RNA sequence: GGGCACUCUAACGGGACUGCCCGCGAAAGCGGGAGGAAGGAGGGGACGACGUCUGGUCAGCAUGGCCCUUACGGCCUGGGCGACACACGUGCUACAAUGCCCACUACAAAGCGAUGCCACCCGGCAACGGGGAGCUAAUCGCAAAAAGGUGGGCCCAGUUCGGAUUGGGGUCUGCAACCCGACCCCAUGAAGCCGGAAUCGCUAGUAAUCGCGGAUCAGCCAUGCCGCGGUGAAUACGUUC
């Protein structure tokens, strides 16, 4: 996985948004295209309407899911099965 | 005293590798016979057909024959006359000491 | 859907290449384009002249171009004008010590491509397909030749049904390397389709 | 959709990964070659045409 | 073997070297 | 269960015989044998009561094992299956997790094919 | 004061020099059977000299290079009887019939295209 | 084939007993073209057989094959609406081919663990007259005689 | 030191012509011998007949015309081509002892290599990292080949067989490995005991089996493809099917 010599890479733009609400006043319903961008410990609480090719899935983050990426809570596939 | 010859047409490459042996010898004084540096074959394999048909190809190779030459007993009468050389086209040459 | 190309099948055996020069792993992909590019412009401007084959030699910052055309007068122009106006727009794009000769064609009809080109005109002149195809061969065989062939495939006679019709005369063996079979396909653009125009010429065996 | 691609390709990429090989002549996406700057198709074409220096068919 | 990793041949198989194929 | 949390077979070499212990593998074999200085060629049966505990003891307080070892990787997954990340759905269905193939193959998390 | 011969076998080549020795064998340094530690087809290459009795009547300095052993040992064999002629031009008989004074071009077949190998082909589902 | 009579490959006699027959057997032993391996398990089995039988095992397996040489097998001939197990005087080349294909076949059958062990043990029995190696032959030669009603259909 | 003997290399040539003997022959040729490294096309290669399948390919290019014209064009972020109760094709590994492991010891080729090939040193169990010499490359590097051998272990178990699966822990590349990269280490070790009907390949350095290079290429999901050599069989009565 992503190097450690190479720090946790966030889009930086997705990143200003969050810290802009962390002290100035959270929270609002952002609609990120950022999936690469790891979840981060200034983002919990927020309602990052992450995108997935077609729409923005709201996913309120918590102290039980961050080390992953935003591409890991907005599914790209919808599969109720076969038959 | 190194002189290197390089080209694709071995025939032309050779024909060159002779004059520079004929020449420097006359003016002198000592020259080391040509040595055919083995060939770096750059082959390329492409399917004949312009679409599928994996099973019918056609090879096309590239032959970079190479010839190295020297001048033991050098002499500038050799050198001077050397810069006056009508060496063919398909050939690159290098000279070292 | 089979026959192997006769020129690549006689390179260094029966017929030597055109662009003559050796480049390293670094300039040779570039040289190719600069040479291909040249054959582009010439094939457009010399087209009227009757271009047959453009040899290219390189060396050091320079590059030698040979042009074999049966009618050198056109490409040259007054006192070399047309031929002299080509040594400027020439290096304009290529940009490097560039020469440009113009060899004299003993007989053009002994030039397969230069033969097929003509016919390709005629057909676009609405002539008789089956006619000239035979016409050319007689002209070739009268041209001291001992082997000639001309092939035409496509919507013949305007017809919706495609079709291949071709003629020959004398010896034209296609598995004989010791046998200079000149080659050359000229193409015809037509309101009603396109016509591939193939033509082979046995000039002799050494 | 083509000539926009053949153009876009040549222009300098935003990132180097996005710089991507083509056939300057024909413009075939795949089976292209850096050594020549061509496609596999043209490769066999100018090859038989001999307009490919030093390179000939193979046989052994 | 050839498929296994924690082994010389399995790594020889897949052209890598590690704790069981030392350079 | 002469061995912490399980009875290892006998007439076989200690080093190897430990692998019949959840979370005890080759890489961990020599370690304790090295740490317990117990020659791996001697058979467990042939072991010494003192060796047994030394090879028992040290093995018992440097890693997790068996029960508490299955106890971890479950929650590690159940959480996933709670947060519902992609590896969660791949477990929430019983599907491949490491980008594996799904049109075919993967017949290990699908088990024998089920008729249609 | 020396007898040298050359023998090849596949990609393998050998330069065999026969010398009036007890029967020792120097093949690229170490001893014959040392450089052949456990190869049954070993004592084969030595069969020529055995065809004319000369097993013990000589030592030989031996190089070998190209391909593997099986090609080498055979190539060895080749150059020795190759030599016996230069020490008995009448020794053709007693080798030629045996065939040891003969090289074979039983060489490889180039992997041919559309074939997995030079002959093996990919199976198919006809219908 | 359809042209003429194929040729018989004459092999290079072994390097221990000077026999082509031996050279033939190792082949059947030789898997994946591992002659050194094959050559071992043989001359290895040649050792165990020596220890338990102090007669030159060269002769042993010189014998245990003739005992394996089948004289008559059956071959199916489907003349008209039926196929007939028409038996035929087996051929020499083939008989060696037949004997050379069950000893190993019956050796590989054998339950003992090491290669040279089995291969040898099949060597002995045939020298006596025991083992599935003799079984095939035995069964083969009599089904034929159990079908002696089709010799007129011979070829 | 020197030396072209030799190995090797790459250009030019010799060489097999059924040309000599016996033989059945009308001739053409067939059998066999000797001589020759090699014999009756030397082994293979590239070489594809007028032609067939209204064969494939407007998605490489060309081009007939018809259709699209703030769109059926163009750039961009995300996302699919990697989905998944199933039904085939082509492979990888296997199910073991003529085997698996650990260590130790030799033997190729054709290739590739300048923000390339990476020596040697050092960090780390490692992938790898960091230093650093050398090579416009018959020098120098990738680089070790593996099967093999010499020793020791494994004693017939779903095992020291298999490495699927999953957790955990990182590298490296890349702006970015979430769907979606591979390399390294740990622990887990699933199915599988030679596979029904049916079916494939190969005739000699072939099949079998070991491994190695290169093109495509930032990395590459490659067990592929094209090539490269190593070791090395069985069998062909016959032509009914
Ligand atoms: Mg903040
Ligand atoms: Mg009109
Ligand atoms: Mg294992
Ligand atoms: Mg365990
Ligand atoms: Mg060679
Ligand atoms: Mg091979
Ligand atoms: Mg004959
Ligand atoms: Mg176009
Ligand atoms: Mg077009
Ligand atoms: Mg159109
Ligand atoms: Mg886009
Ligand atoms: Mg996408
Ligand atoms: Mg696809
Ligand atoms: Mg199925
Ligand atoms: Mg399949
Ligand atoms: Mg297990
Ligand atoms: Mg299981
Ligand atoms: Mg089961
Ligand atoms: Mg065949
Ligand atoms: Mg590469
Ligand atoms: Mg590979």
């Amino acid at each position: 996985p992503r190097s450690l010599k190479k720090g946790v890479f966030v889009d930086d733009h997705l990143l200003e948004k969050v810290l802009e609400l962390n002290a100035k006043g959270e929270k609002r319903l952002i609609k990120t295209w950022s999936r690469r961008s790891t979840i981060v410990p200034e983002m919990v609480g927020h309602t990052i309407a992450v995108y997935n090719g077609k729409q923005h899935v709201p996913v309120y983050i918590t102290e039980n899911m961050v080390g992953h990426k935003l591409g890991e809570f907005a599914p790209t596939r919808t599969y109720r099965g076969h038959g | 005293i190194r002189i290197k010859l390089r080209g694709f047409d071995h025939k032309t490459l050779d024909a060159s590798a002779q004059k520079i042996v004929e020449a420097a010898r006359r003016s002198g004084a000592q020259v080391s016979g040509p040595i055919p540096l083995p060939t770096r074959v750059r082959r390329f394999t492409v399917i004949r057909g312009p679409f599928k048909h994996k099973d019918s190809r056609e090879h096309f190779e590239l032959r970079t024959h190479n010839r190295l030459v020297d001048i033991i007993n050098p002499n500038r009468k050799t050198i001077e006359q050397l810069m006056t050389l009508d060496l063919p086209t398909g050939v690159e040459i290098e000279i070292k000491t | 859907g089979n026959k192997i190309h006769p020129i690549g099948f006689r390179l260094g055996i029966t017929r030597d290449w055109e662009s003559r020069w050796y480049a390293g792993k670094k300039q040779y992909r570039h040289l190719l384009l600069e040479d291909q590019r040249i054959r582009g412009l010439l094939e457009k401007e010399l087209y009227s002249a009757g271009l047959a084959r453009v040899d290219i030699e390189r060396a050091a910052d320079n590059v030698a171009v040979t042009v074999h055309v049966a009618k050198p007068g056109v490409v040259i122009g007054r006192g070399g004008e047309r031929i002299r106006v080509l040594r400027e727009e020439l290096a304009k794009l290529t940009g490097k010590n560039v020469a440009l000769n113009v060899q004299e064609v003993q007989n053009p009809n002994l030039s397969a491509p230069l033969v097929a080109q003509r016919v390709a005109e005629q057909i676009e002149r609405r002539f008789a397909v089956r006619r000239a195809i035979k016409q050319a061969v007689q002209r070739v065989m009268e041209s001291g030749a001992k082997g000639a062939k001309v092939i035409v495939s496509g919507r013949i006679g305007g017809a919706e049904q495609a079709r291949t019709e071709w003629a020959a005369q004398g010896r034209v063996p296609l598995h004989t390397l010791r046998a200079n079979i000149d080659y050359g396909f000229a193409l015809a653009r037509t309101t009603y389709g396109v016509l591939g125009v193939k033509a082979y010429i046995f000039l002799g065996e050494v | 959709a083509r000539k926009a691609l053949i153009e876009k390709a040549k222009r300098t990429p935003k990132f180097k990964v996005r710089a991507y090989t083509r056939c300057v002549r024909c413009g075939r996406a795949r089976s292209v070659y850096r050594f020549f700057g061509l496609c596999r198709i043209c490769l066999r074409e100018l090859a038989h045409k001999g307009q490919l220096p030093g390179v000939r068919k193979a046989s052994w | 073997g050839k498929g296994d990793r924690r082994t010389r041949r399995g790594k020889i198989w897949r052209g890598t070297y590690g704790k069981y194929r030392p350079r | 269960a002469r061995i912490a949390g399980v009875e290892i077979p006998r007439n076989k070499r200690v080093d190897v015989a430990l692998t019949y212990i959840y979370g005890i593998g080759k890489a961990r074999a020599k370690e304790a044998l090295e740490k317990t200085g117990i020659n791996p060629a001697t058979r467990v049966k042939d072991l010494t009561e003192a060796e047994v505990v030394r090879l028992r003891e040290y093995v018992e307080n440097t890693w997790k094992l068996e029960g508490e070892l299955r106890a971890e990787v479950a929650a590690n997954i159940k959480r996933l299956m709670d947060i519902g990340c992609y590896r969660g759905l791949r477990h929430r269905r019983g599907l491949p997790v490491r980008g594996q193939r799904t049109r075919t193959n993967a017949r290990t998390r699908k088990g024998p094919r089920k008729t249609v | 004061e020396q007898y040298y011969g050359t023998g090849r076998r596949k990609e393998a080549v050998a330069r065999v020099f026969l010398r009036p020795g007890n029967g020792k064998v120097t093949v690229n340094g170490q001893d014959f059977n040392e450089y052949f530690q456990g190869l049954v087809r070993a004592v084969a290459a030595l069969e020529p000299l055995r065809a004319v009795d000369a097993l013990g009547h000589f030592d030989a300095y031996i190089t070998v290079r190209g391909g593997g052993k099986s090609g080498q040992i055979d190539a060895i064999k080749l150059g020795i009887a190759r030599a016996l002629v230069q020490y008995n031009p009448d020794y053709r008989a007693k080798l030629k019939p045996l065939g040891f004074l003969t090289r074979d071009a039983r060489v490889v077949e180039r992997k041919k295209y559309g074939k997995h190998k030079a002959r093996r082909a990919p199976q198919y589902s006809k219908r | 084939a359809r042209r003429r009579r194929a040729e018989v490959r004459q092999l290079q006699p072994d390097l221990v007993y000077g026999d082509v027959l031996v050279t033939a057997f190792i082949n059947k032993i030789m898997r994946d073209g591992k002659k050194n391996l094959a050559a071992r398990i043989f001359y290895d089995a040649c050792k165990i057989i020596q220890e338990k039988t102090g007669q030159e095992p060269l002769k042993v397996f010189k014998q245990a094959v003739e005992n394996v040489k089948p004289r008559m097998e059956v071959r199916s001939r489907r003349v008209g609406g039926a196929n007939y197990q028409v038996p035929m005087e087996v051929s020499p080349r083939r008989q060696q081919s037949l004997a050379l294909r069950w000893l190993v076949q019956a050796a590989n059958q054998r339950p003992e663990r090491r290669a040279a062990v089995r291969i040898a043990h099949e060597l002995m029995d045939a020298a006596e007259g025991k083992g599935g190696a003799v079984k095939k032959k035995e069964d083969v030669e009599r089904m034929a005689e159990a079908n002696r009603a089709y010799a007129h259909y011979r070829w």
